RNA sequence: UUUGUCUGGUUAAUUCCGAUAACGAACGAGACUCUGGCAUGCUAACUAGUUACGCGACCGGUCGGCGUAACUUCUUAGAGGGACAAGUGGCGUUCAGCCACCCGAGAUUGAGCAAUAACAGGUCUGUGAUGCCCUUAGAUGUCCGGGGCUGCACGCGCGCUACACUGACUGGCUCAGCGUGUGCCUACCCUACGCCGGCAGGCGCGGGUAACCCGUUGAACCCCAUUCGUGAUGGGGAUCGGGGAUUGCAAUUAUUCCCCAUGAACGAGGAAUUCCCAGUAAGUGCGGGUCAUAAGCUUGCGUUGAUUAAGUCCCUGCCCUUUGUACA
RNA sequence: AAAGGAAUUGACGGAAGGGCACCACCAGGAGUGGAGCCUGCGGCUUAAUUUGACUCAACACGGGAAACCUCACCCGGCCCGG
């Protein structure tokens, strides 16, 4: 039993993993019903990347909100992959946690650790942050 | 740039002068020592004033820094040379002439620990 | 024919606009020497170049 | 011009031009410039080396 | 084993060049399922060259206004013109976007001096990160264009651009345009 | 950053000589003209880049022609910083001598040539034996070790066998068994040669590393890839070893592997296949217009000349 | 009156180091306030949620489907903590610092604030801030009514929409976030849900002074299939006709909306030039303003999200030092 | 009733040398300028087409998207709130 938290942006994703004999729930909908496939190997990275049989003993339960649709596949990852790990270090042994970390960190980091970056505000004097209207001189 | 100002690395300096038995080499004892020894204003000025004493610290225990004091030479008196034989005990001091003439008429040279050396031919000694 | 050169070392950003880098070429292909070249680019040290004409040198511009 | 010249080791001879200038064009053409009133008694020749 | 698409081995693919054995990111660290990596490769001088090159490649066509900030489209069209690789051609893809950077990046290159305005052009050599960028400007240049007015759709277009700087055929605007601004550099001189 | 250290391992390491081997001996009876070791072909086809020196014998019997090597001589010791513009000139006494760097040098191949594998895996065997070892001895110690005795036509009634190995292998991406050639490369100190620290400087830059090694061990690396395409190889791989401290050698550290292609690893490192075997065969042309007796070839220790030389009687 | 305030190195910065007849300082910069990024550690809660239950509904799973007992992961928001060029390697008059890399949420987040002192800069159309001059009852006060600022042989600028196949058109699918909401003066509001229409709308019962109701704010782009096939074409929707509804005392010089019809240049724009360095440009929608009706403008919010630079004084301005004056 | 001499600070140059900045260029991207259209300003007409602003420091700016009020502006009339 943990639940554990990955964001990108405002899009949210936690994902509820408890003991169990093997399950991946987004909001209700399993990994492979998700809407854009595209994007499909991002949910999939942790089954491809760690097996199906490191997830051999818990059921996990996702669920998501706000954000577009880019931001909340990779908030499911980093959820996903933060609830293993959790699930992992509370308990199953330590070296099994550093194996597992090791072999999700080396590939890609937006597995484990968040991303920091947020839109910047508008200001003044123009349409975006830093663009500028188009000032005519004569 | 993170280049300190002047409050940032003379506060610093005024704090290294009195209190150097309690500051040390880690950055998060000074830190943690910088509030009773001071009255500071918010923390990001007592994280840069921890900053800098913890580089002055870095560079102080090898050598003297010219801003600070003799606080530091108290160090140095309290934790710190000649030869055997000294460079002025030499057996043979090479003399020209013009020396001798001059220990002569001092009434010297009745003694010899000197030898006299042959004196110069050519007087090129300027520039062009 | 065409020769390749290895850089060790950056000398300074040149130009009038500020565009060319020069740096110290040595070569590795049948010959030996340490000469300057100088790129259009962003360089770093181990950096290998290629030159078609394989013997010019190059104060400035 | 060395892989043209029929004489194996010719070092190419140099051009001696004596120039006089005026005191208009020199600082027109940038040979001597105008400099401070406590450095005019600088009359030591500018270096040339490094 | 990771596996570029799900289909493409990573492990095989040749890169004949020295100079672009750190500058085309596409070996055993690099391998990735997806040309997406949202990243932040581009916020410090030269860590945009151990950014992927698939990922550079697919971001590289997202270029005018019509078709700015849309990743996914592009995620699908090299999706469709690899998969018209493997069909038209029957090799490795990897080796073709690999020999098309190699074989197009010019290796001389022309700067203006002539104080703004009076044309005067010097012959100097390319730094091998902006050879690789060069290249994928110039494939990117080409197929778009060459897609722009014709019947012909673009994934088709992309794919044979591939093609035609991999092996060289003087149609391919990344040949074409590489051959004339090292030959200008000739000309200066 | 995350680097393991590098074990010493004792194993018994063959050398072996065509004459030595009773297999080429074997095989003399039935087959061919032109007999030698795949260290000593890819020697006459790497001769355009050694500086150090050595030898090389021609052995003509009857039409049955034989190169072998020497038994006195550093044959397999590599050469260490050597086409640089600077080489090691030092002196035996400092630990950068190239008489201790070379006994470096082939002390790191022999400990990586078996590091990178495991011992705990069932061997990918061969349904035949080899010949100069006993099977019934129970130590088990030898390395893991292919030889692959091939066949070549070269017109002008010339076949060239080439004596040939393989070194490794893994499992495939698709379920196939790969086939590895396991070569070391080392970092002694990199201040002086204009060097690089591999710990710093290839976590990008892998390619600056190699262009430092060509420009550095030209000769070693080439004679590698020599050795690849008369073996047919299914994949290179390359090691990188680097030591602890930077003048004590005592302790080695691995920092990770590289895998190549040798096609991809000819052009890269400037080995054209059309000369190499063009400067092969060049020797051959020569000495099977000669009458037997002892020959030699050698490149000299101080000038790029190689000399086919006969040997007067009863050397070796 | 000058030095202090500089030959030089360094800095985003007269920021510092260093040289030194200067030594110590003050304003400005920086510090500071607000925001962004972290917390299984605290405080925690029917106007906020998780989950173990209890039951209902559907073939163990699904249920934003209906109500209970423990917790604070997700929501809200306080009190402190935290990142300091601190640790390492190199460069460096071994001094300022600069560069590289681990551990790390984070190794230049962004805005407000803004000195000496000046311009004949703009504003007497914000003022019951105003000095004087003006008009002051056939008014330039003040009201009611039609008209005007909207006119067009014609320029210049801000902008919008496009010149299509990465597209257009038709169906499906799925996700935000800043915030607004019944009014001294004073008529002016956010809208659920059910019925009637193809729309704008008509009609009624409800909820709401707000984390409660609109609202899980079921937003657009993006995604997945259909058709179209390089044509001024199914892009472009300019101009132009009849009709219906809403607002209002009143829509003509069509305010707005919808139905049908009509299909203009435009096929990627020449000399000059504008803007921009990471969640940035750009693509795309949603709130606020003005508003009885309301956005091709402005002010914010988010969403999809890159190429290219990691520098120079060539250009354009600007500051500084030396220098010339009959200019003040 | 000053004309002039020497010297200091400042302004200015069609002088010499440094420095900074994407309101500078270079690397480059979306554009703008050509096209229909909303809108401001110059003119032109009107009874009036009210008005201030003209290089950044005017021209989607007066929070100015005015059908009446706004509303200054025109044609005709009531009104003292002298
Ligand atoms: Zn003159």
């Amino acid at each position: 039993s943990v639940q554990v938290f990955g964001r990108k942006k405002t899009a949210t994703a936690v994902a509820h993993c408890k003991r169990g004999n093997g399950l991946i729930k987004v909001n209700g909908r399993p990994l492979e019903m998700i809407e854009p496939r595209t994007l499909q190997y991002k949910l999939l990275e942790p089954v491809l990347l760690l097996g199906k049989e490191r997830f051999a003993g818990v059921d996990i339960r996702v669920r998501v909100k706000g954000g577009g649709h880019v931001a909340q596949i990779y908030a499911i990852r980093q959820s996903i992959s933060k609830a293993l790990v959790a699930y992992y270090q509370k308990y199953v042994d330590e070296a099994s946690k550093k194996e597992i970390k090791d072999i999700l960190i080396q590939y890609d980091r937006t597995l484990l650790v968040a991303d920091p970056r947020r839109c910047e505000s508008k200001k003044f004097g123009g349409p975006g942050a830093r663009a500028r209207y188009q000032k005519s001189y004569r | 740039g993170r280049v300190r100002t002047k409050t940032v690395k003379k506060a610093a300096r005024v704090i290294i002068e009195k209190y150097y038995t309690r500051l040390g080499n880690d950055f998060h004892t000074n830190k943690r020592v910088c509030e009773e020894i001071a009255i500071i204003p918010s923390k990001k000025l007592r994280n840069k004033i921890a900053g800098y004493v913890t580089h002055l610290m870095k560079r102080i225990q090898r050598g003297p820094v010219r801003g600070i004091s003799i606080k530091l030479q108290e160090e140095e008196r309290e934790r710190r040379y000649v030869p055997e034989v000294s460079a002025l005990d030499q057996e043979i001091i090479e003399v020209d002439p013009d020396t001798k003439e001059m220990l002569k008429l001092l009434d010297f040279g009745s003694l010899s620990n000197l030898q006299v050396t042959q004196p110069t031919v050519g007087m090129n000694f300027k520039t062009p | 024919p065409i020769k390749l050169a290895r850089v060790t070392k950056v000398l300074g950003r040149t130009g009038s606009q500020g565009q060319c880098t020069q740096v110290r070429v040595e070569f590795m292909d049948d010959t030996s020497r340490s000469i300057i070249r100088n790129v259009k680019g962003p360089v770093r040290e181990g950096d290998v170049l290629t030159l078609l004409e394989s013997e010019r040198e190059a104060r400035r511009l | 011009i060395s892989e043209a010249s029929v004489f194996d080791a010719y070092v190419l001879p140099k051009l001696y031009v004596k120039l006089h200038y005026c005191v208009s064009c020199a600082i027109h053409s940038k040979v001597v410039r105008n400099r401070s009133r406590e450095a005019r008694k600088d009359r030591t020749p500018p270096p040339r080396f490094r | 084993d990771i596996k570029l698409f799900g289909k493409w081995s990573t492990d095989d693919v040749q890169i004949n060049d020295i100079s672009l054995q750190d500058y085309i990111a596409v070996k055993e660290k690099y391998a990735k399922y997806l040309p997406h990596s949202a990243g932040r490769y581009a916020a410090k001088r030269f860590r945009k060259a151990q950014c992927p090159i698939v990922e550079r490649l697919t971001n590289s066509m997202m270029m005018h206004g019509r078709n700015n900030g849309k990743k996914l489209m592009t995620v699908r069209i090299v999706k469709h013109a690899f998969e018209i690789i493997h069909l038209l051609t029957g090799e490795n893809p990897l080796q073709v976007l690999v020999n098309a950077i190699i074989n197009s990046g010019p290796r001389e290159d022309s700067t203006r001096i002539g104080r703004a305005g009076t044309v005067r052009r010097q012959a100097v050599d390319v730094s091998p990160l902006r050879r690789v960028n060069q290249a994928i400007w110039l494939l990117c240049t080409g197929a778009r264009e060459a897609a722009f007015r014709n019947i012909k759709t673009i994934a088709e277009c992309l794919a044979d651009e591939l093609i035609n700087a991999a092996k060289g055929s003087s149609n391919s605007y990344a040949i074409k345009k590489k051959d004339e601004l090292e030959r200008v550099a000739k000309s200066n001189r | 950053r995350s680097e393991k250290p590098l074990r010493s391992i004792k194993r018994i390491f063959h050398t072996v000589t065509t004459t030595d081997d009773p297999v080429i001996r074997k095989l003399a009876k039935t087959q061919g003209n032109v007999f030698a070791t795949d260290a000593i072909l890819a020697t006459l086809m790497s001769c355009t880049r050694s500086v150090y020196s050595w030898d090389i014998v021609v052995q003509r019997v009857g039409s049955k022609l034989f190169f072998d090597k020497r038994d006195n001589s550093d044959f397999d010791l590599l050469t260490v910083s050597e086409t640089a513009n600077e080489p090691p000139q030092d002196e035996g006494n400092s630990f950068n001598s190239p008489r201790n760097l070379a006994m470096e040098a082939t002390y790191i191949n022999h400990n990586f040539s078996q590091q990178c594998l495991r011992m705990g895996k069932e061997r990918y065997n061969f349904p035949n034996p080899n010949p100069f070892v006993e099977d019934d001895m129970d130590k088990n110690e030898i390395a893991s070790v292919a030889y692959r005795y091939r066949r070549w036509k070269l017109g002008d009634d010339i076949d060239l066998i080439v004596r040939c190995e393989h070194d490794g292998v893994m499992t495939g991406a698709n379920g196939e068994v790969s086939f590895i050639n396991i070569k070391t490369l080392n970092e002694w100190d990199s201040r002086h040669c204009n060097g690089v620290d591999w710990r710093q400087k290839l976590d990008s830059q892998r390619g600056a590393v190699i262009a430092t090694e060509l420009k550095n061990n030209s000769y070693k690396l080439a004679r590698w890839t020599c050795c690849a395409l008369l073996a047919g190889s299914e994949y290179l791989k390359l090691g990188y070893v680097s030591r602890y401290h930077v003048k004590d050698s005592s302790r080695h550290v691995i920092l990770g592997t590289q895998q190549f292609k040798p096609n991809e690893f000819a052009s890269q490192i400037n080995l054209s296949v059309e000369n190499a075997w063009g400067i092969l065969r060049c020797v051959i042309d020569i000495c099977m217009k000669l009458e037997e007796g002892k020959y030699l070839i050698l490149k000299d220790p101080n000038k790029q000349v190689i000399r086919v030389y006969s040997l007067p009687d009863g050397t070796f």
